Formats: C-alpha cells, structure tokens, sequence
C-alpha cells in the first residue's frame, strides 16, 4: 500500500519466479505444529489448481 | 536412512541442541522417529 501521495515508488519488492529442483529449490509443505516457514527456508505461494 | 537407525535420550539438552540449531534440523527429523525415555535403554538397544 502507498503510504501517503509524494511516497517513492516501490522499487524495493521484487516479485521473483522459480522452479523447483532437487539440488537447488527443494519445497516442502508448512509445519503442523508451528503453522509457519522453518527458520531456515523462505516462504513462497504456489498456485495450486 | 531407515537401516541406519540412531537416536539419543529424549527431552534432555542434547534435543535442545539438535532442535536449536538450524543446520542440524534435518537430523532433528529423525530424532522423533526413535527417542529412549533414559540413558540405560539407549544403551540396552544399542548392545542388542
């Protein structure tokens, strides 16, 4: 959300595609017992259909 | 692996450690798989 009407544009949040490999981008589902990311990886959306 | 079966006392401080530290926490996975309740059975099983 734009903070007020002179705010810079956001230049600073890059949407960034990838692709899952073995080696290199391994995902995983989310932790039952934490609900969240573990400390280690990063959070990322897959468009499941 | 599932051959390669090791384990350590369950809720003592080396699961502390194991959980806390983040590169280890592929091992941490395999802690909850086979834990002992004290030191003495650890050792009965690993002599059986």
């Amino acid at each position: 959300y734009k903070s007020f009407s002179d705010c810079e544009p956001d230049d600073n949040h890059l949407s960034i595609v990838t692709l899952e490999e073995a080696p290199f981008v391994i995902v995983e589902d989310i932790d039952p017992l934490t609900e969240t990311c573990v400390r280690n990886t990063v959070p990322c959306r897959k468009f499941v259909k | 692996s599932d051959k390669f079966i090791y384990a350590t006392v369950k809720q003592s401080s080396v699961d502390i450690y194991f959980r806390r530290q983040v590169e280890l926490s592929t091992m941490y996975r395999h802690m909850e798989k086979h834990n002992y309740e004290s030191a003495a059975e650890a050792i009965q099983a690993v002599r059986d």
